[PDB]
């Protein structure tokens, strides 16, 4: 019995500029076991509605989820992504990298 | 031009929260295309691509039975491997197994895959030969035994070399439009400034399927594998890939590196420099 | 397609 803890990108399906419709995503991979928390932030508050991917697994048996929720980017607006995991003291936030 | 399907089954027990469940998704290449969940309020094999939904009643019907069936041999199996390892009744655990076929760009089998792992360690798997099994303990020696008896390796054979390269056939021509369509990367150079000293210069891929690609950085043509950093390839959501590379430059000698790029639907190979 | 089911382990 040993543990992966879950590695986290944040990041949109398309280039994202302010005003245009897009897709945030929170792709959780690495991890072992599969029982995962996450959640999408704006300005810190979970947004509601969020899809994820049916879970699945790696040739390393690790396991791996993508979570996407339709979103429209602005310049103010702040973006994040909560993981918790067996393997987490305390939940991790990643801030979407406007950048990258 | 060769493809693969996988089936992979997640059985997770969460002991005081209910039985074992259960977990299914098919995939052809990097195209999930069913999934089914014990958990579901109606659990039924479900699609997941397009092009299996027109599949008929039979099928989803065999399908579903299977899986009905599966969740409760999985559990069964989740109590005896419990045993194998004198483990309490009261921790987690989880048994996946991932299996499937190869076929080439004539749909030749090129070979066939079962294997097991139990919380996360390789437990026990099919041999190449598809007649004999490595197990990893004495606890998989068992599981070997009874598989033995059961016959299950003439079984995985005859469905790995029937069945499974067939219905890939039979899936690969009813979505040819996407399963045989390889998308190339989009790709482009940044650089981001990190000091006076040096910058990032970042090689980006961005919508390409299948997710098998190469992005490399070189400085005078010498690839730069141990300072170059990797994402692991993720996926976009509308069944592309997405994937970068970045290297840390000594400013001003941007020109000396190059970034090159391999991918199925490229015509030929890229190499991108930084354009400023 | 899946496999027919088989032996538990």
């Amino acid at each position: 019995m040993i543990q992966r803890t879950p590695k986290i990108q944040v990041y949109s399906r398309h280039p994202a500029e302010n005003g245009k419709s897009n897709f945030l995503n929170c792709y959780v991979s690495g991890f072992h076991p599969s029982d995962i928390e996450v959640d999408l932030l704006k300005n810190g508050e979970r947004i509601e509605k969020v899809e994820h991917s049916d879970l699945s697994f790696s040739k390393d048996w690790s396991f791996y989820l993508l979570y996407y929720t339709e979103f429209t980017p602005t310049e103010k607006d702040e973006y994040a992504c909560r993981v918790n995991h067996v393997t987490l003291s305390q939940p991790k936030i990643v801030k979407w990298d406007r950048d990258m | 031009g060769s493809h693969s399907m996988r089936y992979f089954y997640t059985a997770m027990s969460r002991p005081g929260r209910g039985e074992p469940r259960f977990i299914a998704v098919g995939y052809v290449d990097d195209t999930q295309f069913v999934r089914f969940d014990s958990d579901a309020a109606s659990p039924r094999m479900a699609p997941r691509a397009p092009w299996i939904e027109q599949e008929g009643p039979e099928y989803w019907d065999r399908e579903t039975q299977i899986s009905k069936t599966n969740t409760q041999t999985y559990r069964e199996s989740l109590r005896n491997l419990r045993g194998y390892y004198n483990q309490s009744e009261a921790g987690s655990h989880t048994l996946q197994r991932m299996y499937g076929c190869d076929v080439g760009p004539d749909g030749r089998l090129l070979r066939g895959h079962d294997q097991s792992a139990y919380d996360g360690k390789d437990y026990i798997a099919l041999n190449e030969d598809l007649s004999s099994w490595t197990a990893a303990d004495t606890a998989a020696q068992i599981t070997q035994r009874k598989w033995e008896a059961a016959r299950e390796a003439e079984q995985w054979r005859a469905y790995l070399e029937g069945l499974c390269v067939e219905w890939l056939r039979r899936y690969l021509e009813n979505g040819k439009e996407t399963l045989q369509r390889a998308d190339p990367p989009k790709t482009h150079v940044t650089h981001h400034p990190i000091s006076d000293h040096e910058a990032t210069l970042r090689c980006w891929a961005l919508g390409f399927y299948p997710a098998e690609i190469t992005l490399t950085w070189q400085r005078d043509g010498e690839d730069q594998t141990q300072d170059t950093e990797l994402v692991e390839t993720r996926p976009a959501g509308d069944r592309t890939f997405q994937k970068w590379a970045a290297v840390v430059v000594p400013s001003g000698e941007e020109q000396r590196y190059t970034c090159h790029v391999q991918h199925e639907g490229l015509p030929k190979p890229l190499t991108l420099r930084w354009e400023p | 397609t899946v496999r027919a089911s088989g032996h538990s382990y």
